[PDB]
DNA sequence: TACCCCCCCTTCGGTGCTTTGCACCGAAGGGGGGG
């Protein structure tokens, strides 16, 4: 044979062998199509007769490659890739269009046939044994192993984006003024050069590609703005994401909705607001992909005002390393939060979302703390750098919460912006006892085997309770207990519990929870005053914990 | 030109693969210069996908040191070389370094680029430098000497190490060396005049020896304990009584002769938690023996080289942190309070951070190990921000804890 | 009826402390997107 570039050594899993496994029932229809691209492959070096000294066998398919006539090869390789030795992808993420810094002049060049026009490793290719079907079962069909990369490996896509970095090193150094975006096949070169300059470095790569062998088709080569790039339009100084298509569905299902939410999710990198809280509250616990499942009055709602944004059409700018970074952060309610993140005001360079609800029991504040550190990590991926926040949280709201809470937590360099809703801490609790305000000593306990308990309290002014509570757990009687408290109390009492649990929570300031009993206590907490908790351990013979602890176990 | 040590992961266990997180720009470039300089000098060499393993890596600057230098996270493949380093080639611990007035820290990490390494071994090495924005995909390297950072590079050269010390270890013979690591640790009861000097006379003999350093000063005799103490007041509330109630009813699980019966007697009634309670006799000498067992040592402590350190730190707010190292629960090997630390009244993870060295070095110097860390911080939050504010070489091992303060046990 | 990468949203099951309840988290299958 011939060698065109350095290869890469493979293995299997130590102590196995290759893919011994039938073919499957393929169409006549596909394999019109296969045969005669297969027999073009041997011409070139690419696939080679075996006689049956090979003893491997994997199955084969094709699918139509979108937006074309033409047909793509897979392989099927689930049981090689079983067997096959483990890589390390040198795929870290995906390039976004508002990293990209503006360059005068822009080439988008894709590779024609890219696995193909990389050669496999010598002592490996046995493995890659497939047969070829025919229109008939007469016929037995030639067995072939790959001289190159087969699509459905799965160490195919490692290795070609490692060796195509090794093709470009040599002509990146000669070239550092050339930003080449390199991801998979797809390249986006761009330059400063003026135009006549670009083309003519653009040829050299070409035939700098050319002397390893590696096709610059003119059809997939685009010379003229927009391009298209990762699913982008990019133009001179301006992108936007290729148009979004909704599915007008009458009737949905748990498939649409899914393709819905999806195609929403990847709307709101740039069209802002997108929410998807209420369109998803429709997929929780559903068994069939395939089930019908009607549109709430709320999930109706928002996928009008979620059409509405995609009615109008938006862009996003590029990076300018000179100028800072912002971004800016909205609540949506809900624990949904939006972003946008610019350099010059309202041109944008992406927007995006954090709604994901982390915990039993939150606030608004730890929710804003999650989306700044999503924010962060995102943008140190794209500009390497942390943007400067505008926060719709007080400066003093912030520094009381920081400050108090028991666990380390830090938001970086940041400015108060006015736009409501604000970000609050809707209760504060005393850090000393109330003077004039009454004690209540509450305590609750419930049966393990029965699921029935009782929840009271006593106070120094020697008002008392005790309830029946049915179907309950030691925790709930805890919270119950509590929840008593402030609701027999004026605006100003202190509670005294031996609830570890109760006090962890409350004490951690939420606003929002799973649990309704706790939304019950946080809108008491709200209307109160003054709220003094405290906490003594059980059984001591302390205070009235021991006489409410008798009441309460009767 | 020098022969390379055989080296083997424990038994039946498996390379390390760990994810490389995003950096910084300022970070990559210094990542990339230094890489550049590195493989002209046939240190590192670059790589393929081929290989499963890799191992993260970012930048620091040392305290005051404004020149980048290059850290790799190593603790994934130090848990499985421990076979290693801890069994076969470690070293002893000169109990009598804690005991020094003065001890410097040099980094010697430059000479283990001197020794090559085993080749079978060259594998587990695999790290990435990431591109910004995913312009480029990864760059992957390996080490072909003793890579800064691995714990299995101090047990290797400790041989050419005591050599080169020896000349000087004889010329003063009372002066402590110990070696962790990339760090060489140094301390002498000499006046810190003398003592600086003959840093730099051990900086000069490492010279001859093809070394250079890039020092920081304790004095371990200066760290002071914290104990538990209790209030002063000249007249007790019911929530005060009730407070330290709770407090020494946790503070029982360390020192067993803690009694809380006369003080429970004064809490029987049901009363409001502002109103005054006066203390009675037995209350009063029941708080006065209290008092004093709190001033004794606990009672069976002693420290297991067998056995992991355990660190657990608490925020106590307005600059204030405490902390304590034990192996087992209740059982303190060491106690203490650090109070305006960098980043105080502003930053809290630097600040946490800072904490962190400062309690790994201690136990560097008092046992030769890094303690394990229960860190009161969120996992997301700390894995942002840690590496902006980490300007040691070595990195400990962690975990993240949410325990609300139900009693400050530990600061009033 | 293939492979590799990134993201959100949901379930589920393992883990440890708040304890045999409740809360957290990470793996995984649904989708979108890139080649
Ligand atoms: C779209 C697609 C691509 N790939 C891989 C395999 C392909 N390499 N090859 N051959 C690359 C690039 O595919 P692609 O760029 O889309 O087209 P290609 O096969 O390279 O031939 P071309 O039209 O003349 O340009 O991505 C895949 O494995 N499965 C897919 O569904
Ligand atoms: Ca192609």
């Amino acid at each position: 044979p011939i060698s065109p570039i350095e290869t890469v050594p493979v293995k299997l899993k130590p102590g196995m062998d290759g893919p011994k496994v039938k073919q499957w029932p393929l169409t006549e229809e596909k394999i019109k199509a296969l045969v005669e691209i297969c027999t073009e492959m041997e011409k070139e070096g690419k696939i080679s007769k075996i006689g049956p000294e090979n003893p491997y066998n994997t199955p084969v398919f094709a699918i139509k490659k979108k937006d074309s006539t033409k047909w793509r090869k897979l392989v099927d390789f689930r049981e090689l890739n079983k067997r096959t030795q483990d890589f390390w992808e040198v795929q870290l993420g995906i390039p976004h269009p508002a990293g990209l810094k503006k360059k005068k002049s822009v080439t988008v060049l894709d590779v024609g046939d890219a696995y193909f026009s990389v050669p496999l490793d010598e002592d490996f290719r046995k493995y890659t044994a497939f047969t070829i079907p025919s229109i008939n079962n007469e016929t037995p069909g030639i067995r072939y192993q790959y001289n190159v990369l087969p699509q459905g490996w799965k160490g195919s896509p490692a290795i070609f984006q490692s060796s195509m970095t090794k093709i470009l090193e040599p002509f990146k150094k000669q070239n550092p003024d050339i930003v080449i975006y390199q991801y998979m096949d797809d390249l986006y070169v761009g330059s400063d050069l003026e135009i006549g300059q670009h083309r003519t470095k653009i040829e050299e790569l070409r035939q700098h590609l050319l002397r390893w062998g590696l096709t610059t088709p003119d059809k997939k080569h685009q010379k003229e703005p927009p391009f298209l790039w990762m699913g982008y339009e990019l133009h001179p100084d301006k992108w936007t994401v290729q148009p979004i298509v909704l599915p007008e569905k009458d009737s949905w299902t748990v498939n649409d909705i899914q393709k819905l939410v999806g195609k929403l999710n990847w709307a709101s990198q740039i069209y802002p607001g997108i929410k998807v809280r209420q369109l998803s509250k429709l997929l929780r616990g559903t068994k069939a992909l395939t089930e019908v499942i009607p549109l709430t009055e709320e999930a109706e709602l928002e996928l009008a005002e979620n059409r509405e944004i995609l009615k109008e059409p938006v862009h996003g700018v590029y990076y300018d390393p000179s100028k800072d970074l912002i971004a800016e952060i909205q609540k949506q309610g809900q624990g949904q939060w939006t972003y946008q993140i610019y350099q010059e005001p309202f041109k944008n360079l992406k927007t995006g979302k954090y709604a994901r609800m982390r915990g039993a029991h939150t606030n608004d504040v730890k929710q804003l703390t999650e989306a700044v550190q999503k924010i962060t990590t995102e943008s140190i991926v794209i500009w390497g750098k942390t943007p400067k926040f505008k926060l719709p949280i007080q400066k003093e709201t912030w520094e009381t919460w920081w400050t108090e809470y028991w666990q380390a937590t830090w938001i970086p360099e940041w400015e108060f912006v006015n736009t409501p809703p604000l970000v609050k801490l809707w209760y504060q609790l005393e850090k000393e006892p109330i003077v004039g305000a009454e004690t209540f000593y509450v305590d609750g306990a419930a049966n393990r085997e029965t699921k029935l308990g009782k929840a009271g309290y006593v106070t120094n002014k020697g008002r008392q309770k005790v309830v029946p509570l049915t179907n309950t757990t030691n925790q709930k009687t805890e919270l119950q207990a509590i929840y008593l408290a402030l609701q027999d109390s004026g605006l100003e009492v202190n509670i005294v519990t031996d609830s570890q649990y109760a006090l962890g929570i409350i004490q951690a300031q939420p606003d929002k929870s799973e649990s309704e009993l706790v939304n019950q206590i946080i809108e008491q907490l709200i209307k109160k005053e003054k709220v003094y908790l405290a906490w003594v351990p059980a059984h001591k013979g302390i205070g009235g914990n021991e006489q409410v602890d008798k009441l309460v176990s009767a | 030109p020098i022969e390379t040590v055989p080296v083997k992961l424990k038994p039946g266990m498996d390379g390390p693969k760990v994810k490389q997180w995003p950096l910084t720009e300022e970070k990559i470039k210094a990542l990339v210069e230094i890489c550049t300089e590195m493989e002209k000098e046939g240190k590192i060499s670059k790589i393929g996908p081929e290989n499963p393993y890799n191992t993260p890596v970012f930048a620091i600057k040392k305290k005051d040191s404004t020149k980048w230098r290059k850290l790799v996270d190593f603790r994934e493949l130090n848990k499985r070389t421990q076979d290693f380093w801890e069994v076969q080639l470690g070293i002893p611990h000169p109990a009598g370094l804690k005991k020094k007035k003065s001890v410097t820290v040099l980094d010697v990490g430059d000479a283990y680029f001197s020794v090559p390494l085993d080749e079978d071994f060259r594998k587990y090495t695999a790290f990435t430098i990431p591109s910004i924005n995913n312009e480029t995909p990864g760059i992957r390297y390996q080490y072909n000497v003793l890579p800064q950072g691995w714990k299995g590079s101090p047990a290797i050269f400790q041989s050419s190490m005591t050599k080169i010390l020896e000349p000087f270890k004889k010329q003063n013979p009372d002066i402590v060396i110990y070696q962790y690591m990339d760090d060489l640790y140094v301390g002498s009861d000499l006046e810190i005049g003398q003592h600086r000097t003959k840093i730099e006379e051990l900086r000069q003999h490492l010279l001859r020896w093809g070394l250079t350093t890039p020092g920081y000063e304790l004095h371990p005799d200066k760290w002071t304990v914290q104990p538990i103490v209790l209030p002063e007041k000249d007249s007790w509330t019911v929530n005060d009584i009730q407070k330290l109630v709770g407090k020494l009813n946790w503070a029982s699980q360390i020192y067993p002769g803690i009694k809380v019966r006369q003080l429970s007697k004064l809490l029987r009634g049901t009363k409001a938690l502002t109103e005054v309670i006066p203390l009675t006799e037995e209350a009063e000498l029941e708080l006065a023996e209290n008092r004093e067992i709190l001033k004794e040592p606990v009672h069976g402590v002693y420290y297991d080289p067998s056995k992991d350190l355990i660190a657990e730190i608490q925020k106590q707010g307005q600059g204030q942190w405490t902390y304590q190292i034990y192996q087992e629960p209740f059982k303190n090997l060491k106690t203490g309070k650090y109070a305006r630390m960098r980043g105080a009244h502003t930053n809290d993870v630097k600040q946490l951070t800072e904490a962190v060295q400062k309690i790994t070095t201690e136990s560097i110097v008092i046992w030769g190990k890094t303690p394990k860390f229960k860190l009161p911080i969120q996992k997301e939050t700390w894995e942002t921000w840690w590496t902006e504010y980490w300007q040691a070489t070595w990195i400990p091992e962690w975990e993240f804890v949410n325990t609300p303060p139900l009693v400050k046990l530990w600061y009033q």
